[PDB]
RNA sequence: CGCCACUUCAUGGAAAUAAAUCACUCACGAAUAG
């Protein structure tokens, strides 16, 4: 019900978008071909879309406060205006006019728009060199891919932490420890429970003075420039919206070219043979800085090559 | 380098459908496909297919079999959020007296859509009204909500940023080479062919861009035709007046081309008509 | 001091994957109870997750959970972990974002389990839950029902246009029952709850695998919705009082979050465990 | 959920009847994606939206996309044909009229869970039966 | 389900026959998972869906997953041979034609109890016989 | 200068893929015989 999405007086956004969206009213038709194109159906879907994009989120919202309590301190970023699109491939269309033809990612329980942690993990890993599997259809792309990603991640690591030199093996071990929580060659490392990188679900945290959802058009003009283009309507997260990124990251210890846990690294330090030139460390703060720089560089969501889901610092 | 951070200048206002956001700027949904097409056309030395084979060999394509898309990330962001918002119509009407500073009127323009917002309708942005002293010389009034609910606004912003990201350095070098030509050749917006898309790039990677407009136009277009419009003094005042002259001249000339001009009292025949009735006079 | 009831409050989505090859839409389904077909956490998975949380305390894990798989000696586990049966499931509505959905048969199973296992604070809970059940049955008179206990939540659509809520102004919902079952509580007929909790209505999440920005795989995952409540029974064996007290204090603190199920690295299945509060 | 061999037989017969499997035991490649998309739409959006989307014949798609809805109706009719008198008192055993719109049939009969279960059964059967054939 | 040596020899011959074991006694590593997962698919999904899934040749599998269905058919056919033919015997000692796919045979011949037992035992023999070779 | 609109509203691709398929311990111990 109107603005200020709260746990007390508000309809579930996912329920409105997916379940209540295609509800049958006494005098609304979208089964026959005439009904889908009629202005009665357009008005029905316009009212539904207004209800969807008539909700605000306060900064001190109890939902976001609960998220902060559960998932630790958030990494807050802002939305540029292409908007932000997540879950675009979900099936949501009937062939009608004025309806949202693209899917959207809504949390089931809360209804707040969110980015699943899997999307964050994949986007962050995509700029790491070992995000591509050998397979055999990758063989040609694999050498160049790893090279450019190695250079990019090397400059990022030298930027964010006080390490003046890193190697390809060290980058491999760091990436595998961060994402797979293992070693590049299979076998695992005896990590502590705390020493584990978790990528929670990014959530909408603050729609300052406006709504959080907007409606946008992509109009693919066909390969025949003499035929009529297709207006496609979808739902986007509004620009200048605070998206909270929640992570559970640890400190990574790299001695020589291998990743070490804290228990192993204590004994390695206490050994009579040691080399500060071989012991590298990436603090959880520097890990968060690295992830923030990656997110600023590439962004999150769908249609990111078109620009959707790019961020600045808040 | 893996990033291209270009600063580009706005020459003519852009008609934007999503103007309700203060961050409204150039949409990369228009730039990226057109830029990909332009880049591949330049790669093949005028042929799109040869450029596609070129990008296929150098692994610059997202897909090597289906589409024309190149692998890079396009981002366009506003640096300063102040916008000069224009109303674009087809006829000339009396200007309002009460008027926000951001609001200017390009009345006689090729863009003839949304002509009804300067009517007597209650949904018109500028509601026309009879004058009391003279039962002519219509009066003008401004409705804030109607101007807020307009479908399309003509927007002009200050210098802003277009950011190009890719992990393929050679593609970035060729993008740096061809981006000024791309922006000098293409217009972006609604009715962009008539001039509501004009941009030029000033700084590419914090380096000034000495790109001759005439030479790039000569290269990428079959015919290029210059018209020196008499800039009656000014040139330091009333960019709104400059826009009015420019777009009134464009409407003049393009109405002359494919039609006549049965306006005031001077008649000049349609040159589109005169071409066909002369060549093989049937 | 022997048998205790713990409520699992899930802070995120939970996927306790069953070993199942579904050739329909959902590739990965969640575990369902062998009898009532409701979502549940197998006792083995719950024990493994809780043991993983306490792995640092070697003595506590050895005394309460048993010995490690790779050990010359094997030590029987002392504490007994029972499977976590579903108690409350959030359901999307129109008046409110989500209500806590329980069924009359779920309440009957809870009363039966409390009677059989003799939880610590079971007597008053059994009495009041029973009284609520007879009141609900007296009002329903056989027909399907959706009963809310706030007059503001009247006519609410419980995830389906067919299921509309009505407020019976004769059944009091005690504050402790509200704490146990959820804030915005709706009690449904078994037909309605089974419709809402079946494989066609549980929340599904879409995932794909990209190779250099191009999709290689695509599959759908079934998850138990966020803030869902599940109850499981803990039996103290002949365990030491000190280790048991440490285990209970760590388990029931507000700052303890336990990962149960799959997809730990992407945030699936982070839970808070709360002991049964006195009525 | 376990798909019966009888359901697969009905799916095979319906695929052959609504000219999807050719006389050479081959089918257009796009129908597998059609059926997968229908299943995803049914679980995500609902029965009414998915059936309305895939019942369309003015769709400019690469193939006759309404054929899967026809096959769905044929499978459901065959399923309802073998209903027992014990089932007929609880389930709607009536044969769905051939000319009748499937979405209209669902809407006029409410949104009962019976139709949803039948649709899901028939969709999975269509998926498996298509997997049984070759895709040229 | 005790180890049947004759079925193990049948599995060896069928694995060599359907081009799974190379001339050097090695096989693609993924086939181990195929054999292991076929039994679970049969038990918890049904025999027909599992056979259809593993018989498909339009799959995005790292190897030729359909070879295991051919090996299964060869083991079953070898078991149909050396069946004591008598009036009282339940077992049908009729060999599965090579032109028929395995999914069709169980569809057309609707006595699954024999086929289910034979397929389960043949899969166990498959898994036990695959261990004699190198897992490359 | 006066008047004024009609258009178009999803298609194509990916629909699961690999790893582990049980492991370790106990495989009889005493008593009755000699």
């Amino acid at each position: 019900m109107p603005k200020n999405y709260t746990l007390q007086n508000a309809s579930n956004l996912g329920w409105l978008f997916y379940k209540d969206y295609y509800r049958q009213e006494p005098n609304v038709d979208f089964i026959s071909t005439q009904g889908k194109e009629s202005d009665t159906t357009a008005d029905f879907f316009r009212k539904t879309n207004q209800r969807i994009t008539a909700y605000q989120l306060n900064s001190e919202s109890p939902l976001v406060a609960a998220f902060n309590n559960h998932f630790g301190t958030p990494l807050q970023l802002k939305t540029i205006y292409p908007g932000l699109i997540t879950g675009s491939g979900l099936p949501h269309q009937t062939g009608s006019k004025g309806e949202f033809k693209l899917g959207f990612q809504f949390d089931y329980t809360t209804g707040l728009p969110y980015i699943p942690g899997s999307s964050i993990k994949g986007t962050l890993r995509s700029m790491f060199p070992f995000s591509l599997k050998d397979k055999g259809s990758t063989k040609r792309i694999l050498p160049e891919y790893r090279k450019e990603r190695m250079e990019y991640i090397r400059d990022l690591i030298i930027e964010v932490t006080n390490i003046n030199e890193i190697s390809d093996t060290e980058i491999q071990a760091l990436e595998y420890a961060i994402f797979t929580n293992s070693t590049p060659s299979g076998k695992t490392i005896e990590f502590s429970l705390e020493e584990k990188d978790v990528f929670y679900d990014a959530f909408v945290a603050d729609s300052k003075d406006g709504v959080m959802l907007s409606d946008d058009y992509i109009t693919p003009h066909g390969e025949n420039p003499l035929k009529d283009p297709k207006p496609i309507l979808f739902l986007k997260i509004r620009p200048d919206v605070t998206i909270n990124f929640y992570f559970k990251l640890c400190t990574t210890h790299l001695y020589k070219e291998k990743v070490c846990s804290s228990k192993q690294i204590e004994e390695i330090k206490k050994q009579n043979d040691f080399s500060s030139s071989d012991y590298k460390m990436i603090t959880a703060h520097q890990k968060r800085n690295l992830f923030e720089k990656i997110l600023l560089c590439i962004g999150i969501g769908a249609k990111t090559n078109i620009g959707y889901g790019q961020l600045k610092k808040l | 380098m893996n990033q291209l951070t270009a600063i580009l200048k706005q020459h003519t206002p852009m008609i934007h459908f999503q103007h309700n956001e203060s961050g409204a700027t150039l949409r990369a949904s228009e730039v990226k496909p057109l830029l990909d097409k332009f880049i591949l056309t330049k790669l093949g030395n005028g042929d799109i297919r040869e450029g596609r084979l070129y990008a296929k060999k150098n692994n610059w394509l997202i897909d090597n079999e289906k589409n024309y898309a190149l692998n890079y990330k396009l981002s366009i962001s506003l640096q300063k959020k102040s916008r000069l918002e224009y109303l674009i119509t087809s006829s000339t009407f009396p200007l309002p007296t009460e008027r926000p500073s951001n609001f200017f009127t390009i009345q006689n323009s090729p863009y003839f859509a949304q002509e009804k917002c300067v009517g007597i309708n209650t949904n018109s942005t500028i509601i026309l009204k009879k004058s009391n002293s003279d039962p002519r010389k219509k009066e003008a009034e401004f409705k804030e909500k109607n101007w807020s609910q307009i479908d399309k606004k003509g927007l002009e912003w200050q210098d802003f940023t277009i950011k190009i990201f890719s992990l393929k350095g050679d593609l970035i070098n060729k993008i740096q080479t061809y981006l000024p030509a791309f922006f000098i050749c293409h217009n972006f917006g609604t009715r962009n062919n008539k001039g509501f898309g004009s941009f030029t790039v000033e700084y590419i990677n914090n380096q000034k861009n000495i790109c001759n407009v005439e030479d790039t136009l000569k290269e990428n277009f079959a015919f290029v035709y210059k018209k020196k419009i008499a800039l009656s003094r000014q040139s330091t005042l009333d960019f709104i007046y400059i826009y009015n002259q420019i777009f009134s001249t464009i409407k003049k000339d393009y109405q002359i081309l494919k039609s006549g001009y049965n306006f005031r009292n001077e008649y000049i025949k349609s040159l589109l008509f005169c071409y066909f009735v002369s060549k093989y006079p049937n | 001091m022997t048998t205790r009831m713990y409520v699992i409050n899930t802070l995120s989505n939970m996927h306790v994957g069953s070993g199942e090859v579904n050739y329909g839409v959902i590739a990965n389904l969640i575990q369902r109870d062998s009898v009532t077909n409701l979502p549940n956490i197998n006792s083995s998975g719950l024990k493994g997750a809780i043991r993983e949380y306490f792995k640092e305390n070697e003595d506590l894990v050895r005394e309460l959970f048993g010995s490690a798989p790779r050990d010359e000696k094997t030590l029987p586990g002392k504490v007994r972990f029972f499977e976590a049966n579903l108690l409350s499931m959030p359901v999307r509505s129109d008046k409110v974002p989500f209500l806590m959905a329980i069924s009359d048969e779920v309440l009957q199973e809870l009363i039966t389990k409390m009677k059989f296992f003799n939880c610590e604070e079971a007597t008053q809970y059994i009495s009041h839950l029973s009284t609520l059940l007879d009141n609900i049955k007296t009002q329903a008179q056989g027909t399907d029902f959706a009963y809310v206990f706030d007059p503001l939540l009247q006519g609410a659509i419980i995830e389906e246009v067919s299921i509309r809520a009505t407020c019976p102004s004769h059944i009091p919902l005690q504050p402790s029952l509200k704490k146990l079952l959820g804030d915005r509580l709706v009690i449904l007929s078994h037909k309605y709850f089974s419709i809402l909790s079946d494989d066609n209505h549980l929340p599904v999440l879409s995932r794909n695998n990209l190779e250099n920005g191009q999709s290689a795989n695509l599959w759908y995952e079934q998850v138990l919705p966020r803030y869902s409540r599940l109850y499981f029974m803990l039996m103290d064996g002949n365990a030491q009082s000190e280790y048991l007290k440490k285990f209970r204090d760590t388990l029931c603190t507000p700052s303890t979050i336990i990962q149960i199920g799959a997809n730990a690295s992407i945030g699936y299945g982070y839970c808070q465990i709360s002991e049964l509060s006195p009525f | 959920m376990k798909i019966s061999k009888k359901q697969i037989e009905y799916a095979i017969e319906a695929l052959r009847a609504n000219n999807i499997i050719t006389n050479d035991n081959q089918y257009p490649k796009v129908f597998k994606g059609y059926i997968s998309s229908f299943g995803a739409a049914v679980i995500q959006s609902g029965l009414i939206p998915a059936i309305i989307f895939f019942e369309n014949e003015d769709n400019d798609a690469n193939a006759d996309r309404h054929k899967i809805i026809g096959v769905l109706k044929d499978i459901i009719n065959a399923m309802r044909q073998q209903y027992t008198v014990t089932d007929a008192t609880i389930l709607v055993s009536s044969q769905i009229p051939a000319n009748y719109s499937m979405a209209q049939y669902i809407i006029e009969h409410g949104n009962t869970d019976q139709l949803l279960k039948e649709i899901t059964e028939a969709a999975v059967a269509m998926k498996l039966a298509l997997r049984m054939y070759k895709s040229e």
